[PDB]
């Protein structure tokens, strides 16, 4: 997964 | 004591125990066009959990996109929420998620699914209501769904959610 | 927003999500009056479903008898509702419908069932809140029930339907 | 079934 | 139809179909003070039931004793209420009751489990909203748990119960 | 099981 902004 | 108790009936009654949640946005172009303007960049949607007692969770949505996403894509994320039972519950949260844009058709929906990074900040017991959401910024071409297709229909798209359940 | 939302809670908290629903009309005598005195012929119940995102549906019952059943027999129908979900289901709705009045004493239960007429308006897609209803107009001679018998106890009866799940 | 009247 | 509206939501927000509850006591060392000081000498939690359509329960503890245990143990008791649907039910009530107060580490729980005593009125069909509550006066030294211990923690605790579903 | 008090 990748982190929200 | 008006408007906040409906907003728990509403959640109370989107809520789920098994780890399956189909969220239904409607007012979709709307919604979009919100995002696109920056007014609205992202939506949450209710919660959801693994068990009757399980881990508490819910998805976050940019219609228009986020990160390396922003502009192209429509990005999905999931988010750890603090839950009543968090104290009984193993952390760092560590099982497989998965995320789908469906098709109404039933033909070929979007797909893509990860197992948590159990060193970020995002997996890790919540101290707040919520963690850093996590997922996929590409999850799906603004090109692709919108546009033609048919994962918009009737002004509204349906958005999938499965936590495996394996060690729960 | 005052009695609105008590609404959505009682039938909140009538919802069941496994096609099995059990409805119990309490001041039978009174109701049962109202439809013999034609001021309330018919009732609707609670709505259920197949699945936690299934078809949803009610039943609606005439307490004094609709069409061949009028005057002398209770008449009980089933109800495809427009559900949230309705544009991911198959249509027509096809499953088998079972519907029941539940003898008080355990000993002999009123039982019928059918599978769904797929020509007809009642089970296609909803395009209103509710398809026009379809089951049973002679589901119960008022004489057996109603009268003597345990199907009436403490003012109140007991009304059961099953919704086969196969190919859900 | 039986449409309702 | 205000606060009134609240109550049972929260109450249905709590309840379980399936005969298992774990019941979450916050403000933990306040409720406790009002027990020892007799102002509020138990507490009723909210309901579950052993199916959708079966026996009503709850519980209702002591935080600072009753009987044989007032001033030395935490009195825990089990309760069977007046259900929606009684008539239906097989009574008297006759389920193995497991109770629990869950340590928050999961290493050492404690539990006590019984048989009801069928000749008991506290478990015949209710004619009252509510039972006389019955259980284990003697359930958990008021020394283990609260003082050190991994009982309480966050200023809370938690209870469990399992109905056994035999037969059922 | 015991009643309560």
């Amino acid at each position: 997964p990748v982190q929200e902004t | 004591a008006m408007a906040d108790l409906e907003q728990k009936v509403l959640e109370m009654e989107a809520s789920t125990y098994d780890g399956v949640f189909i969220w239904k946005i409607s007012d979709f172009a709307r919604k979009r066009q919100e995002a696109v303007a920056g007014r609205i960049p992202a939506i949450f949607s209710p919660a959801f959990y693994t068990s009757r007692y399980g881990y508490k969770m819910c998805l976050r949505i940019y219609l228009n996109g986020d990160g390396t996403g922003r502009g192209t894509h429509l990005s999905l994320f999931f988010v750890v929420m603090k839950g009543p039972n968090d104290a009984l519950l193993r952390w760092p949260f560590n099982q497989k998620v998965t995320l789908m844009l469906l098709d109404q058709n039933n033909r070929e929906h979007v797909i893509d699914a990860f197992r948590p990074d159990v060193t970020s900040s995002s997996f890790q017991r919540p101290v707040n209501d919520m963690n850093i959401a996590s997922g996929c910024p590409l999850f799906c071409p603004v090109s692709k769904m919108e546009a033609k297709n048919s994962y918009v229909r009737d002004d509204a798209i349906f958005i999938k959610a499965i936590v495996d359940l394996t060690g729960l």
